């Protein structure tokens, strides 16, 4: 099922590969393997200009760090720096103070993303 | 006749069928010289190679200039009725009957190849003419015949005793097929057989001894059926080569798509293949994928479809992923899936560039306009306008196209066509490209010729001359349609001229039942507006106006919006003038009319001008004016009688002022 | 014109290329065995080499050619507008005698039967002209996969050791072309000046 | 062989399509008469064909295999397939969805589930759902979105059980609650579950809110009818949903008022009539077949007596159903609507009863004179109208033999005998027709039929004796009529006008005698509604030529509505938009229609920016020597192998040498 | 494929105005020896499409001498310490 998202993603037809993700989502056993399709689910809805559905969906993929004692993976590494730099958007510092710090171990570009947002945030708290 | 089917790299019944009569020929001993039609008849379905895209190209060389007669299938029975034909046909018939009589053994076959490498076939014609002392023909390699036989020894050098042994295993089988047949019956006893027989069979060696038990070999593997036979490997009826089998099948889908051919025997043995075949000869799938299409399948023709271009794009090592999608998308055209096809064909395009190959990208844009030329209505949605692809096809080279120039210059006569232009460019263009088409061969170009024709005939019946439209039309093909636009779309347009035919004869009853499958039929964008128009012409005879001047003016306002067809518009108009003043109210109409007079002053149409005058003298006689009527139309008279389908109705107001 | 200066030229080169040096009944047997069998008798070579030779062969590659894409040109560039324009004018010579026809509304009348015959002949005239463009286009496809052929015949017999380029596996059908060929060129009707077009009608 | 199939698509009212299966399981035909369109092919049995909706608006045929569906796009779209749980014995089609059932059994043990054997999908992607069902084979459902009943017989017990299912969206999609139960005859005897349920026939009817379920078993001639009508009060309950109780008044089962109940050969609904008309064939012989029409929920029925032999099998249904006649054409139907609304429906249903035997006699009758169009229903009108206003002559009277033929039939008969429907209906069908002929009136695209209804409605009068004010009105120089004068826009219409000599008066519309809401009086003379209010709205002495831009935009009127009026009406407004061509530039809303495009563009663009769509370039319609063949063809070979940025410069700056110097 | 100078006319027009890696293929690849046959000369690749026949023939062609050459290089007799692939060496140079 993923695979058949990509190439419909691939080929421009976001309004199927919306229903064809969560159909994979679904048929997994495990929360864990559902990742990395949350992460890619939330960008379709992006490009699909509705930003306010898309934040639920942010939620879930963290929250999924937390509930496995802090996996700390490569794709919420992404959500982290994306979900803070929409929460500077909104007005909320102090919410968007603590993403930056959780996401404080993931690659070299990732930290230095974070950091610069936490010092942002820090100030306007 | 029928049989199992087998590809096969060795020498098949059908083989040494013509080489029986090669023999016969040279040897020069029974005067007996076979007639070239034969021949060409037999060795040139055996010739390699003819190629055929499965669409994108429609005859473009398979095509012959002289037509030729079919191939011929790998049976006994119809390779006589080719000879049995001529009056003194039974003497060549009964030589090849001899010959295959004669030959009663491998050594026997072993005995006819031996015969003609070492004395027939001769090198070159240097040698030719010091080989005086032979009292047979020689032949050369590079001739017709001797191109072939050289093969043919090739193929007999090739392999082993397996490969003989079915040799001769399936000759006995496709001989005794044809003993129990109704021809055999009629040759039961000629002397002549015997005659010819004994010709070959002498100097045998033995007569007293070996020949008792001679018989007893080939009696034994033969199936006396007096016991149980000794069992063997079931065996093929019939052995052809590929390029045998390519002949046929090309010669088969050409004569579908538009001397007797058998049909019949054709597709059952096509349907025997070991699937092993079909992986060396991919043509077979799409010989179901244009049968498919004529019954109108949609998933058994996607599947034939999608096998042919997994097997041919492998053998062949040029990509050709970037034809694959097209052809889809052409497919998806014919069903008028329209939208799918442009996903399709769009990923097409990408492709093309990773080859980094400029021939291929000519061959995409011209099947961009092709598309939009059916289905008009999608320019807005592709990545490139249709005039772009003009300024680049008129200026894309000077060598190396061809029939790029004649293509290219016929899609800007549509435009300008569409775009209401000036008459005097638009006879200018159309001049370019009926000059350049004329220029090479028209007939293996069947497609554009036809393309000419329909111009032509729609350019000039629009200036209202139909003396010159008539001449044209008889050269238009029926029935042939074009690719690319589904399979019924021939029958669908000759239904809308008997419907138009069937108005003028008041034949109300049939054209409503019609319009009812109008609105539940899948139609090209061309058929569309016919229908659509007709539709209005029936409300108007009926009486109900109300319906149809709300009806006619949506059609216009989407035909000024959807697709720019300023001639559509100017037709759609007229109707809403004949509604208006046909209900004793033409004054409302009076505005519109004088726009489109002085509009169509500039450009020069003498049909506009003069329906816009009757229309223009039929508002002035319904308002009490018929004075002034009468000597504006007298002083017009001459020039308004020059068009035949506007005196019915110019005839008609003549007696109403009398 | 092209009677004069193209049909006949052409015509009287292959005549005297071929009926006052070898014949035509004899000539036309003979390449079909050349062509099936590569048979080349003593005298047969003596006319690829001193009647044809080179020098001729090439002006009939040029005779022919010019024969066949000149007078496309002609019947393309002159005939088809020229017979647009002729029923162009009858039509609107037809108009214009039935106009006065009414409204002089005078006693006596002239018939209208001379016209229409000519609008009918005039349409007779372009629906033939179209037949032998067509027909012409034809004959340049079997023009050329003759003398393609017969340029590897040619060189043969004056070489004895030309290499072939061209190959009969190219095309399938090629015997029937090349063979049709032959009886156009080589036959009772061909002999007529009219084999290329039908002048006289 | 191909074999019809009866129902395949919730269309909320029918579609235009066929279906053919082959003589086995493994074709499937979309052809529409005999056009062999999209063509599926399937080595498993094909257990039925579609063309239903999925709640997402499409328009999509689906063939469903044993465990596998295929759903082909056809409006837009390639294909799309899905899997299933288990095997599945039928589907069954229901709005937005399939209901699909578990095969049974196999084998010959016989044994089966009942847990849960039911599936609903709304559309291909999406998870299935399971129904759900509060206090056992589906034999019907209500494919229709309009009907709300479900029919359930559980084998054994051989009774059925009525429910009220109501669709839920967004796991339980369908919700059924038992209202009634019907107990089968003993003399009914049932037995390939398809073959068991080819026996026993269902049909689903519908008008207004009472339904109707017609159960029909041909070998033991069972005929009944179970009505229910649906109260919005009743239904709304809670007790009602969840306890299942229903009142006994409610719930009846009748008979068919038939000469013959017990010799009917079979029954279909009438696809052309959405109403609850319902074919009823009948035969007498072995070689002719009489077929009659029937109303459920009214017990008016229509004899008709049409004889029909090889009409009856199955696949010959669409020429049965095209073989009784309807109004196909544009101007009857409003008159059949307008008796519609203003007669009681057991009236209705027996008038287009008469209206079609009359249609019948006349085309016997007219044998093909010169072509045959509105006037042949417009006769078959006024003759049927005028036979119920004429006293029946005598039977030695010429006239009585020409049209003998409707005078015997009973509804004839009966539609005089009733004193009452012929005292006070009448009069309001002529109202109603003349209210009409005044709407044809101000459409000027219609004045011959226009014309046409004058004659009849003369006729009409000279039937009823009115007042000669109604018949001189008509000319250019016993019930009671309630009307004492004729309603006319024009006169109106002069009296809401400046400088009028007549004095005020209403239109006393029939918005007021219909007894029904003005949404019903607008979809039949829109346009007298149309033009009453804007000659309301603009003779207000407060009124400025710059709010009509908005009163016509509010009343719906386009550029052909404008175009199309008898003068009067139509003479004063296009000067009020010419005022407005002139001092409109502000772009203020609305501008389509006008006809100047430049505001109607600019306000596009407006609305684009608020938004954040169609930026329409306009082409240069460029414009002279002709030259000869020759260089036209030289030309294009020759081709074949900042500059208006200048010109504006030589048009930005001007009137001196300054630039040409600097530079 | 008249290439535009094919054309008589066009033709004479120019001049007043003057003034491939190859991938084997699945039938390709052989049983014995995993090395694939790679094809010697464009002819043998017919429009892109390996000929089969073709192919096959130049494989007995390679083979067939095969059988003669068995002797040479590597095999020796016993009482003699030379081949015969330099005894046709030595011979050469005995008449040469």
């Amino acid at each position: 099922w993923q695979v058949l998202g990509e190439c419909y993603s691939k080929t421009g037809n976001k309004v199927e590969a919306i229903k064809c993700y969560k159909r994979s989502i679904k048929a997994s056993q495990t929360v864990d393997q559902n990742t990395s399709i949350y992460y890619r689910l939330a960008q379709l809805y992006e490009e699909l200009e509705d930003l306010q559905e898309c934040k639920k969906f942010m939620m879930k993929c963290v929250d999924v760090e937390e509930l496995l004692e802090g996996i700390v993976t490569d794709e919420t590494v992404k959500a982290r720096l994306w979900l803070a730099i929409f929460e500077i958007k909104a007005g909320n510092y102090q919410l968007a103070y603590d993403y930056a710090m959780g996401v404080s171990s993931g690659t070299s570009q990732e930290i230095e993303e974070a950091r610069m947002l936490a010092r942002e945030c820090r100030r306007h708290m | 006749k029928y049989g199992p089917l087998g590809i096969t790299n060795f020498i098949t019944p059908y083989d040494l069928c013509i080489l029986i009569l090669i023999h016969a020929h040279c040897s020069q001993d029974n005067g007996i010289s076979v007639p070239t039609a034969v021949f060409l008849r037999l060795i040139s379905p055996t010739r390699p190679s003819l190629e055929w895209n499965p669409l994108l190209k429609d005859n473009s060389n398979l095509r012959s200039s002289s037509i030729v007669p079919p191939p011929v299938l790998p049976i006994l029975d119809n390779i006589i009725r080719i000879l049995l034909d001529d009056k003194d046909g039974n003497k060549i018939a009964l030589t090849l009957m001899g010959y295959l009589e004669a030959i009663n053994g491998l050594d026997s076959i072993n005995r006819l190849m031996m015969d003609l490498e070492k004395n027939c076939l001769v090198n070159n014609y240097r040698s030719m003419k010091m080989r005086t002392t032979s009292t047979r023909r020689q032949m050369t390699r590079a001739s017709f015949l001797g191109t072939f036989l050289s093969t043919c020894i090739r193929k007999y050098q090739i392999g082993d005793f397996e490969m003989r042994e079915t040799i001769w295993i399936n000759l006995q089988n496709f001989k005794t097929v044809f003993k129990h047949t109704p021809l055999w019956l009629r040759f039961k006893d000629n002397v002549h057989i015997q005659k010819v027989k004994n010709c070959l069979l002498a100097n045998d060696e033995i007569s007293v001894e070996d020949q008792q038990m001679v018989e007893f070999f080939q009696h034994f593997n033969n199936g006396n059926d007096a016991d149980s036979k000794t069992m063997n490997e079931e065996n093929y009826g019939t052995l052809i080569s590929i390029q045998h089998l390519q002949s046929i099948v090309n010669r088969q889908i050409v004569n579908w798509l538009d001397y007797e051919e058998q049909s019949g025997l054709v597709f059952d043995l096509l349907d025997t293949l070991s699937l092993n075949d079909a992986t060396k000869f991919p043509l077979i799938f799409i010989l179901k994928y244009l049968e498919a299409i004529k019954e109108n399948s949609y998933q058994t023709a996607l599947d034939s479809l999608h096998n042919y271009f997994d097997y041919k794009s492998t053998g062949n090592s040029q990509n050709y992923f970037h034809i694959s999608l097209l052809s889809l998308a052409t497919f998806h055209s014919s069903f008028n899936e329209c939208d799918a096809a442009i996903n399709s064909f769009e990923e097409a395009t990408r492709i093309a560039r990773e080859n980094k190959d400029m021939e291929t990208l000519n061959l995409i844009m011209i099947w961009i306009i092709n598309f939009i030329e059916v289905h008009p209505e999608y320019a807005n949605r592709f990545y490139i306008t249709v005039e772009q692809i003009i300024k680049y096809l008129k200026n894309s080279s000077d060598v190396e196209d061809a029939n790029i120039f004649s293509n290219a210059y016929k899609f800007e006569t549509l435009l300008s066509m569409v775009k209401e232009s000036k008459t005097a460019e638009v006879s200018s263009s159309l001049l370019k490209f009926m000059a350049i088409t004329l220029q090479n061969v028209p007939s293996q170009n069947f497609d554009l010729f036809q393309s000419l024709v329909s111009y032509e005939v729609k350019f000039w019946k629009e200036l209202g001359y139909e003396s010159i439209s008539d001449v044209y039309e008889k050269f238009l093909s029926k029935t042939s349609s074009s690719s690319l636009r589904n399979y019924d779309s021939s029958i669908i347009n000759q239904d809308i001229k008997v419907a138009f035919k069937a108005l003028e004869e008041d034949d109300f009853l049939k054209v409503k039942q019609y319009l009812l499958k109008s609105e539940s039929l899948e139609l090209d964008y061309d058929q569309k507006i016919n229908l659509k128009y007709l539709r209005v012409k029936y409300l108007v005879k009926i009486g109900d106006y109300d319906l149809s001047m709300r009806l006619i003016n949506q059609y216009v306002k989407e035909c000024c919006e959807e697709v720019a067809d300023s001639n559509w518009r100017f037709k759609f108009e007229i109707e809403s003038i004949n509604v208006l003043l046909l209900s004793d109210v033409g004054i409302r109409s009076l505005p519109k009319i004088i726009k489109l007079i002085d509009e169509y002053k500039e450009i020069g149409n003498p049909l506009r001008c003069v329906i816009l005058l009757l229309k223009l003298c039929e508002v002035l006689i319904q308002v009490g004016k018929s004075m002034e009527a009468e000597c504006l139309i007298s002083c017009n008279l001459s020039t308004i009688l020059e068009f035949p389908f506007v005196r019915k109705k110019t005839d008609e107001l003549l007696e109403s002022l009398s | 014109f092209i009677n004069r200066e193209l049909a006949t030229p052409y015509l009287d080169f292959v005549k005297r290329l071929c009926d006052e040096a070898y014949g035509y009944g004899k000539l036309k047997s003979e390449l079909e065995a050349l062509f099936l069998l590569g048979e080349i008798s003593c005298d047969l070579e003596d006319w690829l080499c001193n009647s044809v030779g080179e020098k001729n062969f090439k002006r009939w590659k040029y005779l022919g050619c010019e024969a066949y894409q000149k007078t496309v040109q002609i019947l393309t560039l002159i005939f088809v507008p020229a017979c647009e324009r002729i029923i162009i004018y009858v039509e609107k010579l037809r108009a214009i005698l039935q106009a006065f026809s009414i409204q002089n509304k005078l006693s006596y009348t002239s018939d209208l039967t001379a016209v229409e015959v000519l609008l009918k002949s005039s349409q007779k005239l372009l629906t033939m002209t179209l037949n032998s463009i067509i027909g012409l286009g034809r004959d340049e496809t079997l023009f050329e996969k003759f003398f393609i052929w017969f340029n590897d015949r040619l060189h043969e017999a004056l070489d004895e050791d030309y290499k072939l380029k061209f190959q009969f596996e190219d095309d399938l059908y090629f015997g029937y072309d090349l063979l049709s060929y032959f009886d156009r060129i080589l036959s009772k009707k061909g002999t007529e000046p009219s084999s290329i077009i039908d002048v006289k009608l | 062989e191909w074999q019809l199939q009866i129902n395949i698509t919730n269309k909320i009212g029918g579609i235009n399509g066929d279906i053919w299966l082959s003589r086995d399981g493994r074709s499937v035909k979309w052809c529409i008469e005999d056009q062999c369109l999209r063509q599926f092919t399937y080595n498993q049995k094909i257990i039925k064909a579609g063309y239903i909706d999925f709640e997402k608006t499409p328009d999509c045929f689906v063939v469903v295999l044993s465990d596998i569906a295929h759903v082909y796009m056809l409006k837009n779209g390639g294909s799309t397939t899905v899997c299933f749980p288990f095997q599945i014995g039928n589907a069954f089609w229901y709005a937005n969805g399939v209901i699909l059932e578990r095969e049974t059994s196999a084998s010959k043990p016989i044994e089966f589930d009942l847990k849960h054997k039911y599936i609903t999908l709304t559309d291909p992607m999406a998870p299935f759902g399971l129904i759900s069902i509060t206090n056992f084979q589906l034999v019907l459902f209500p494919s229709d979105k309009d009907k709300c009943i479900a029919v359930f017989l559980d084998r054994n017990s051989k009774v059925l059980r009525f429910y009220y299912s109501r669709i839920l969206s967004s796991s339980k999609d369908i919700v059924l609650t038992e209202i009634s139960s019907l107990k089968l005859p003993d003399d009914i005897i049932f037995t390939r579950l398809s073959s068991i349920l080819s026996k026993l026939k269902f049909l689903s009817l519908r008008f207004e809110r009472r339904e109707g379920l017609l159960i029909f078993h041909e070998p033991t001639h069972f005929c009944k009818i179970w009505l229910i009508d649906l109260l919005p009060d009743v239904l709304d309950s809670i007790p009602f949903k969840i306890y299942g109780n229903s009142p006994q008044n409610m719930i009846r089962l009748e008979n068919l008022k038939l000469k013959e109940p017990s010799r009917i050969q079979a029954m279909y609904i009438h696809e052309l009539l959405e109403s609850c008309l319902i074919l009823v064939s009948e035969g007498q012989n072995k070689e002719e077949y009489k077929a009659c029409l029937y109303d459920p929920f009214v017990k008016i029925t229509s004899p008709s007596k049409n004889i029909s032999e090889e009409l009856t099998k199955q696949n010959s249904l669409p020429s049965l159903q095209k073989l009784f006649p309807y109004p196909e054409t544009s101007f009857t139907k409003l008159c059949f609507e307008a008796v519609k609304y203003i007669t009681s429906p057991a009236f209705n249903i027996s008038f287009i009863f008469l209206w079609q035997s009359a249609y019948s006699i006349l085309l016997s009758r007219a044998n093909d004179d010169v072509v045959g169009g509105l006037k042949m229903e417009h006769d078959a009108f006024s003759l049927v109208l005028s036979l119920l206003i004429l006293p029946i002559p005598s039977s030695s009277a010429q006239e009585y033999q020409e049209y003998k033929e409707i005078y015997e039939r009973d509804l004839f008969q009966h539609l005089k005998q009733d004193s009452e429907i012929t005292s006070s209906v009448l009069p309001r069908i002529v109202i109603g027709l003349h209210l009409i002929r005044e709407e044809y009136s101000l459409n000027v695209l219609c004045r011959n039929e226009h014309a046409l209804l004058g004659q009849f409605l003369r006729f009409a009068t000279a039937a009823m004796g009115w007042p000669d004010l109604w018949q001189s009105y008509y000319v250019p120089k016993t019930f009671f009529h309630p009307l004492d004068e004729p309603p006319s826009i024009t006169k109106s219409l002069y009296s809401i006008t400046e400088n009028s000599s007549i004095p005020l008066c209403p239109f006393i519309s029939f918005s007021r005698l219909v007894a029904t809401d003005t949404q019903v009086e607008l979809r039949i003379t829109p346009r007298s509604f149309k033009i009453l209010g804007l000659y309301e709205l603009v003779h207000s002495p407060n009124f400025l030529p710059d709010y009509v831009l908005g009163i016509l935009s509010s009343f719906k009127v386009d550029k052909d509505e404008l175009q199309t009026y008898p003068l009067g009406i139509l003479v004063p407004l296009q000067n009020i938009l010419k005022i407005l061509e002139d001092k409109l530039s502000e772009v203020r809303d609305n501008l389509e229609l006008l006809d100047r495009a430049d505001l109607q563009r600019c306000s596009a663009i407006i609305n684009s920016i608020r938004s954040d769509c169609k930026v329409p370039l306009a082409k240069n319609r460029s414009s002279k020597k002709p030259s000869d063949i020759y260089s036209i063809l030289s030309e294009i070979v020759k081709s074949a192998s900042g500059r208006s940025l200048k010109l504006n410069a030589g048009l930005i700056f001007s009137e001196d040498k300054r630039f040409t110097h600097v530079v | 494929a008249r290439a535009l100078r094919d054309i008589s006319l066009f033709n004479d027009i120019r001049k007043d105005q003057n003034s491939v890696k190859y991938i084997p293929s699945l039938s390709a690849y052989n049983v014995f020896n995993e090395f694939p046959y790679y094809p010697t000369s464009a002819s043998q690749l017919l429009d892109g499409k390996l000929d089969e026949f073709l192919m096959l023939s130049e494989q007995y062609k390679s083979r067939l001498p095969k059988i003669r050459k068995l002797g040479w290089n590597r095999f020796k007799p016993i009482g003699i310490n030379k081949t015969m692939y330099e005894l046709e060496m030595l011979r050469s140079r005995a008449r040469a």
